[PDB]
RNA sequence: AUCAGAAGAAAAGGUGUUAGUUCAUCUAGACAGCAGGACGGUGGCCAUGGAAGUCGGAAUCCGCUAAGGAGUGUGUAA
RNA sequence: GGAAGUCGGCAAAAUGCCACUGUCCCUAUCUACUAUCUAGCGAAACCACAGCCUGGGGAACGGGCCAGGCAAAAUCAGCGGGGCUUGUGGCAGUCAAGCGGCGACAUUGCUUUCCUAUCAUACCGAAGCAGAAUUCGGUAAGCGUUGGACCCACUAAUAGGGACUACUGAUGAAG
RNA sequence: AUGUGGAACGGGGUAUUGUAAGCAGCUGCUGAGAUUAAGCCUUUGUUCCCAAGAUUUG
């Protein structure tokens, strides 16, 4: 795992997005943030220096996996054209004309399973299955609808609220077919999606995350090999 | 950092490179700096330096003198103590204790004012207990009933400084 | 506590909510109303009532709410605005109702899910609100 | 309150903004002009990509209000030399051309119609028959004079106005030596100097004008002012049907909005697109000069790439840029 | 706040005027000057 | 308990000069005889009131910033009695408070009398009589202010010992290898010299082990230094790590060290003792080992071995007392981690920055990384608009064939 | 002037300087 | 901690100072006329100022020293800078 | 005199200047400037983690003398 | 936005704690009339003589005096302007520079514009000032010193004080 | 003081409003109709006017 911060903010889940096929980072601000992502994934996956809707919070405004990427209807044609030019062919890009524009705060997805804010429209569910090629479950985490921000999820693990009950963790893990952990981040910051960005081989966390959590993410996401 | 950390730093890394030169030159030029300070400054800061230089001059004269010796409205407008009370006697002007200094003993003793003997200003002041200069007052001297004379002005000083008549 | 942990910097925009104004509670923290008592970062402009805007922090009192959140004046982030404000893009925006969220001075909001649209400005500045936002336009 | 640097608040004793300061002359630089003279046609707004690093909208689209002023190429019609003296600059001599057009001759009379049109007859006559006097005077300028300022007059005929008296002013000539300035001045008699050869679409100029007269509120308005740091966005040519077409727009169009500029007319000459406001109302002559000083603030150095320029109808609420597009959208009218 | 009347603001302003920052103004006028 | 936040004390003369200078500068100065008596009274009362506020404001700052010995953790409380004689400190702190009321009473008195001032002079002398008294009141605490400044000066030097966190207190005879262990464990640099009593006072140092932070507080050997060590061991949740000079290279008899450890055993009660055999590479030991709490860990002080093992043993004792196929790319399995030294690390955008002008100047070429058939067009501008219509809506890789499949059709309509 | 005050003593000062000098001399005589 | 980087131009009449105390301000000085600045190899990281006029050499030595003064720190601990070591002659 | 000049603060201060008054050494070399010595009982005695003249309390003595003060300061844990 | 203005629901608005309101933030626009100009008609109060400013003239210092600053016709419309004093108390004894018994310090006894005397911003010197934060002091009045009932927040800070002619615009004869 | 002269209308463009009467079976003629410079742009459109009077000027 890595400790990195955007500007002087620990919430690097907001300011960037990362999947098994690409990496999206904010623009015009700290290119040191681009350097951090490039230092670990520069020669493996493309690192796109992009923006969504003229904002630096692209991480919470998009949702994607190794196969497809989604953007809200608020994104410009120019920014969408930029993303498709930079991104390679095997990754599909789509505009999701959907109820709650912030896709990152409502949808957390991997290559095989996605968790969505129940309050999404049926056509959105259909296109997510069509694009992401994952099974869609309209469930909730810790009683909170914002699955994407409170459930940092990857191919080899997942993290949720420490508050959620043990039976709830077991239900989510069994329905996700992946080990799950109820942990914390950034010294009591319960927005796990907004603090931790994870792929199947690397993970980044805020600078304010202590060593105890970093060991926990290392164990659950098994980056040691 | 722990305890005398700068002392440790001085020990393990040394002081500034030119530190001795700077302090020696500062120790060299204050004689010129003092005269420049004495001739150019004006006002209170000047006056304070004026009196403090006399302090050091007199001191240095004495320590050197010791050296060859070694080598060799109807109201009361004054302080009061407690019809006849026609005027108003404020509780503010009321006085109860006095600083009476014995003549032979030479110690200023805090003694309560038993009463006022006689006011040289006028009999009305003595009747009203108006404390003034030269007025005789009797106080208890059990811890030392004796008379005394006021050596101060309670109206201005605000403290009843008196000398025992003994 | 003003301008604190707000990531970058905020472009100038029209002032919508002066002192002693009522806004809806936007999150599900349990509050209904907020009352502006003071505005952070106001200079010595004579006879100028401090005013709030999207992405701004104001000392707020929960006028209507459960008594535990009441009786303690604390900062709040104005998340929406009714007065028309122009983006640097040029388009002019305005919402139906003045809304605000309940936030600690550090920047972490006290709610769990905010209701309705979110100003794109405040989502840019405040990553914590962007962490807990539903839809931003 | 009110600034004390702008009093006595009284009506400007001039209509064309006086350039009270010219850039410092440096002989290391060779010769160029230092000012120009245009007419405020009006303003529109644009969309631009913003390449300012660290700005919150780096590489993002903004919208900017731009002032369009039409500048038909000025005509140089004389040369003047100022000599340094302990009592200040003093105009030593003046030399003119032969063919001074009727536009500038009108400047010398309050009644051009009733006059006998007798300006510059003897001078032009002696100019042709004996050029030794002109040579002697230019010899004097290159021998004594230290500041060389050329008379240039604007071709108000091309402007869509009703005025006919051309405007006349003194552009200083910075660069080279005094001999180089006089040679440059003599080689441009009776010729025209175009704004494309004076400003280059990206520099940061200072705009001088007289404010719009608001009336009596003491006197308010109609004051001489000097905007500094006004940045050129686009120097367009009046001959091209692409002067309002960007690289992101195509759409063959002209800078003049739908229906002509309000209270000005149709701009069919070389024009300048400055940013933001400029002093004075429309159809008032503005003066443009190079900045007196070098300031390389990042705003003064960064390049500009206009994405789209607006030619809607400023006379109301326009919603169609070009008449072709209006016909395509609107159904075929009964006409 | 350091005021624009500061001699050190003016001093560093000078050194900016002696980089390529002003070079893009020296030959920048040479553009028109060959026309 | 960070004692560094205490403002520095003036030395009386400065205290009066600062107070008197403030009164002259912040309050009015000019008055004439012809002014109304109310204005004359109001003027001088303002100075008398103002100086009292200045004196009290300074005095309260001392009284609040200093730590209240009763309300603090008895570790630091017991540390301060040995260093600062709590009675002397309490007497000093109390005297300033008695001073604080005394200035208030004199100020109230002379303001009260001044209401009856009849001429400019009589108010002038009460003001002088005032300013003299609060000046003379303060001058009597010369010893108290000097004592507090010395106490302040040494308080700011003390290390903020951590009582809540897990700790490993180290104690023993002087020069018994404790300094070497502290240097090897804690990043702090404590001077180690053959001179005895080098550890003048407690030295605190934080260490990280088992994903947790432990505070090692070295104590002076064994008296004021011995009393500090005893008090530190008295109230501190920590494991005893006494180091015994087995080789007797420390200059003290092994029996003497055993006797000292037995004497300190009363303080070491209810703690995880450690029987460190210092200078192992370089009788009563069986009696000490019979206790069982102390763990016999050999420590090669001369050979500089076993320090890490001792720390690991101590930490362990303290802890006891308290389908989803992740297709990682093949390049990831052989990726060289970016470390700046080696040139191997591919350049980064951070490095392209510093060569090209730094932050705020370098314009990142956003178009510089499009996967595209050509890197020349890599800066081209794509049309966005034309004739009321967006270019974007028409971009189709096969659109040319839709245009030809057309050409037949219009040719049909014209015919 | 060039000073912080006026060197020309106004006739009040020319008036009362001499008499207060006279009172000073009388004080020494007493 | 931070090495002081020195660059010599115009046969050593202008000195460029970099990385002083981690600062990225380029402390540049022009030596007074008749003063030449060189970097000696026999002793590491020390400078030799040669000239004919003592006033100009000494003032140039003073100018360099006052350019690199520590600021807002302690003379007690941050005792970093350039100091004049020896004051002699060519032969 | 970086704001000189053409009885009230007033008494005091000034490495400003010029004259005097009263004392001092001086080609047995004056003052300063330099080279060198500036000692040995003794780290005298209580005092202490460590105090050696210089954290601290009384003397504070003696051999050589042309001179070395149980010490004038800096300083060292010493 | 809806009492933050104001001692305040003064006056409108809402109808014939909630709610409304330009009282305020912060004013903007629109209409009529007065207003200005033109043709006509056409007063009175008041009037020693007059009308630039700084300082001084014993007072009362002034519009005349003195010393200066200065000073170019005729007008039009607004605005009404007209050697004090400070930062350091009182009693008693002890010295003792010295003078002629006092005796100096010290010691012991008890109880709009302006000013800088700068709150903030600029710089500076000192402090056990590691960093940060801060304290004291110096130069410094260029520039700011807020919004609500001693308070309670904001803020970099919410420092202490003095007090006919002119003014503002508009024409204008003339070397 | 006779010309890419000036004016009065008119046409076109741009605009504001929101589809005029009447006819025919709410619908269609009807983005119609009206207003458009009074501080909008333009005019080969039609007509007229001007190649003057007074005063002051070395």
């Amino acid at each position: 795992a890595l400790r990195a911060q955007f500007e002087n903010s620990n919430e690097i889940g907001v300011f960037s997005n990362l999947t098994n096929s690409y990496a999206l980072v904010a623009l015009g601000g700290s290119e040191n943030f681009y350097s951090v992502f490039e230092a670990e994934l520069g020669d493996v996956v493309p690192v796109v220096h992009t923006t969504i809707g003229g904002t630096r919070i692209i991480g919470r405004l998009t949702c994607g996996n190794r196969k497809g990427l989604l953007v809200p209807s608020s994104t410009t044609d120019n920014e969408l054209q930029h993303l498709r030019n930079s991104l390679p062919d095997p990754v599909k890009i789509q505009r999701v004309d959907e109820r709650l524009s912030a896709l990152g705060n409502i949808v957390a997805c991997n290559d095989y399973v996605a968790l969505v804010h129940p309050d999404i429209e049926r056509e959105t569910e259909e296109i997510i299955a069509d694009v992401l090629d994952v099974e869609v479950f309209r469930q909730t985490v810790a009683g909170n609808v914002l699955t994407g921000s409170y459930c940092a999820l990857s191919n080899q693990g997942a993290l949720v609220h420490p508050r959620t009950s043990i039976q709830e963790q077991d239900e989510l893990s069994s329905l996700l077919q992946v080990p799950l952990v109820a942990g914390t981040i950034n010294r009591g910051s319960d927005v796990i999606g907004a603090g931790l960005v994870v792929n199947d081989w690397c993970a980044f966390a805020g600078l304010d995350t202590t060593a105890t959590e970093l060991a926990v993410c290392e164990s659950i996401f098994k980056l040691q090999d | 950092p722990q305890n005398e950390y700068i002392e440790e730093s001085i020990r393990k890394h040394g002081r500034r490179f030119d530190h001795e030169e700077r302090k020696r030159k500062k120790a060299a030029r204050e004689a010129h700096d003092a005269s420049l300070y004495a001739q150019k400054t004006r006002g209170i800061k000047a006056k304070l330096y004026q009196e403090k230089r006399r302090k050091e001059k007199i001191q240095m004269k004495k320590t050197i003198k010791q050296h060859e010796e070694r080598n060799a409205k109807r109201m009361i407008t004054k302080a009061t103590f407690v019809k006849y009370e026609r005027f108003i006697r404020p509780m503010a002007l009321r006085q109860k204790k006095a600083n009476v200094t014995h003549k032979e003993l030479g110690v200023t003793m805090q003694l309560p004012i038993i009463g006022v003997k006689k006011n040289p200003q006028s009999p009305t002041y003595t009747q009203l207990g108006v404390l003034t200069k030269g007025t005789v007052i009797e106080v208890n001297v059990s811890e030392l009933g004796k008379y005394a004379q006021i050596t101060n002005n309670p109206e201005l000083d605000g403290c009843v400084n008196a000398l025992l008549l003994t | 506590r003003g301008r604190g942990a707000a990531s970058g910097t905020k472009y100038r925009m029209t002032l919508g909510l002066p002192v002693q104004a009522i806004m809806n509670c936007a999150d599900n923290s349990g509050a209904k109303n907020l009352y502006i008592v003071s505005v952070f970062g106001t200079g010595a402009r004579l006879n100028r009532l401090p005013a709030a805007s999207c992405g701004d922090m104001v000392l707020a009192t929960v006028k209507k709410g459960k008594p535990d959140l009441r009786k303690k004046i604390m900062p709040a982030i104005v998340v929406r605005q009714r007065k028309a404000w122009r983006r640097k893009d040029g388009v002019y925006l305005y919402f139906e109702d003045n809304a605000g969220v309940i936030v600690n001075p550090k920047g972490e909001m006290k709610g769990s899910a905010i209701t309705g649209p979110v100003a794109k400005e405040c989502a840019d500045l405040w990553p914590r609100i962007a962490s807990n936002a539903g839809t931003v336009v | 309150h009110g600034s004390l640097g702008f009093l006595p608040r009284k009506r400007a004793s001039r209509q064309r903004g006086k350039v009270k300061a010219f850039p410092k002359d440096d002989a290391s630089k060779p010769v160029h002009l230092t000012a120009f003279l245009g007419y405020k046609a009006g303003m529109t707004h644009i969309v631009r990509d913003l390449d300012r690093p660290g700005s919150k909208m780096h590489k993002r689209e903004i919208l900017e209000a731009v002032t369009v002023i039409e500048t038909p190429p000025m005509v140089v019609v004389g040369v003047v030399g100022y000599v340094e003296t302990p009592r200040g600059l003093r105009s030593l001599t003046t030399v003119w051309a032969e063919h001074l057009s009727e536009e500038v001759k009108r400047r010398f009379y309050k009644n051009w119609f009733k006059s006998k049109k007798k300006a510059f007859t003897k001078y032009a006559k002696k100019y042709a028959e004996s050029t030794q006097s002109i040579n002697r005077e230019l010899e004097r300028i290159k021998k004594y004079c230290s500041v060389v300022r050329v008379l240039a007059h604007t071709q108000i005929r091309k402007t869509p106005l009703a005025q006919k008296k051309a405007h006349l002013m003194e552009i200083q000539v910075n660069g080279g030596s005094v001999a180089d300035k006089v040679e440059w001045a003599r080689e441009h008699f009776e010729k025209t100097v175009d704004i494309k050869s004076t400003f280059e679409q990206n520099e940061m100029i200072d705009v001088i004008g007289v404010t719009r007269g608001k009336g009596n509120e003491g006197n308010a308005g109609y004051m001489h002012r000097t905007q500094l740091n006004s940045k050129i966005y686009r120097i367009g040519a009046g001959d091209d049907a692409k002067n309002a077409s960007t690289d992101f727009d195509a759409t063959e169009k002209r800078i003049t909005p739908m229906g002509g500029f309000v209270r000005y007319g149709v701009v069919e000459n070389d024009f300048v697109m400055l940013n933001g406001a400029t002093p004075g109302p429309v159809k008032r002559v503005l003066t443009l000069r190079k900045s007196l000083l070098t300031h390389t603030s990042r705003k003064a150095l960064e390049p500009v790439s206009l994405k789209w320029i607006d030619t809607a109808s400023k006379f109301g609420h326009g919603r169609f840029q070009t008449p072709a597009e209006a016909k395509q959208f609107l159904g075929t009218l009964k006409k | 706040t350091s005021g624009p009347r500061d001699n050190n603001r003016n001093k560093w302003a000078k050194k900016h005027l002696k980089k390529g920052k002003r070079a893009k103004n020296s030959n920048f006028s040479k553009f028109l000057k060959k026309k | 308990a960070v004692f560094k936040n205490i403002t520095p004390i003036p030395d009386v003369n400065t205290f009066l000069d600062v107070v008197l200078s403030r009164t002259q500068r912040k309050t009015p100065t000019v008055i004439r005889s012809g002014f109304k008596i109310s204005r004359i009274r109001g003027f001088y009362g303002r100075k008398v009131k103002f100086t009292q506020d200045t004196i009290t404001e300074k005095l309260d700052s001392i009284l609040q910033e200093f730590p209240k010995l009763n309300d603090i953790h008895p570790f630091h409380a017991d540390l301060l009695n040995i260093l600062y004689d709590r009675d002397h400190l309490k007497i000093a702190l109390s005297q300033l408070s008695t001073a604080k009321h005394l200035v208030e009473n004199v100020a109230r008195d002379y303001i009260r009398l001044l209401k009856y001032g009849d001429s400019l002079y009589r108010c002038k002398q009460l003001k002088r009589a005032a300013l003299g008294r609060m000046a003379t009141i303060i001058k009597r605490q010369k010893s108290s202010l000097e004592f507090l400044e010395q106490v302040r000066q040494h308080l700011s030097r003390l290390p903020a010992i951590d009582p809540n966190t897990r700790t490993l207190l180290v104690c023993g005879y002087p020069n018994v290898g404790k300094s070497s262990f502290m240097n090897k464990v804690t990043r702090a640099q404590v001077d180690v010299q053959p001179y005895a009593f080098t550890t003048k006072s407690l030295f605190v140092g934080h260490f990280d082990y088992k994903y947790l932070r432990w505070q090692v507080i070295d104590t002076p050997g064994i008296n004021t230094i011995e009393m500090q060590s005893i008090t530190a061991m008295a109230h501190l949740r920590s494991a005893v790590l006494y180091f015994m000079d087995l080789s007797e290279m420390c200059g003290y008899s092994v029996a003497a060290q055993v006797k000292l450890y037995h004497s300190i055993k009363p303080l070491f009660a209810n703690k995880v003792t450690i029987l460190v055999l210092n200078k192992i590479d370089a009788e009563l030991l069986q009696t000490i080992i019979d206790d069982g709490n102390v763990k016999v860990v050999q420590t090669s002080c001369v050979q500089d071995i076993g320090v890490m093992d001792v720390r690991t043993t101590a930490c362990e004792a303290l802890l006891a007392a308290r389908a989803r196929p992740a297709c990682i790319p093949d390049s990831v399995k052989t990726r060289r981690a970016y470390d700046a030294n080696d040139p191997n690390r591919r350049i980064l955008a951070r490095d392209i920055e510093a060569a090209n002008g730094g932050a705020g100047v370098y314009n990142v070429e956003l178009r510089d990384k499009y996967i595209l058939q050509d890197p020349s067009w890599k800066y081209d501008r794509m049309p966005e608009l034309l004739d009321g219509k967006n270019v974007a809506d028409f971009v189709d890789p096969e659109i040319e064939a839709k245009l030809l499949a057309l050409d037949e059709e219009e040719e049909r309509l014209e015919r | 002037s060039l000073k912080k005050k006026s060197k020309r003593r106004t006739t009040r000062l020319r008036s009362r300087i001499e008499k207060k000098a006279a009172e000073s001399k009388r004080k020494q005589k007493r | 901690h931070f090495p002081i980087n020195i660059n010599l131009t115009e046969n050593g009449t202008v000195v460029e100072i970099r990385n002083f105390l981690g600062e990225r301000i380029t402390r540049v000085i022009k030596c007074l006329p008749g003063v030449t600045v060189s970097i000696s190899s026999a002793v590491k990281d020390e400078i030799i100022l040669e000239g004919n006029s003592l006033e100009n050499v000494s003032q140039s030595a003073a100018n360099i020293k006052q350019i690199c003064n520590v600021r807002n720190k302690d003379i007690r601990k941050f005792l970093d800078g350039i100091y004049v070591s020896e004051r002699g002659n060519i032969e």
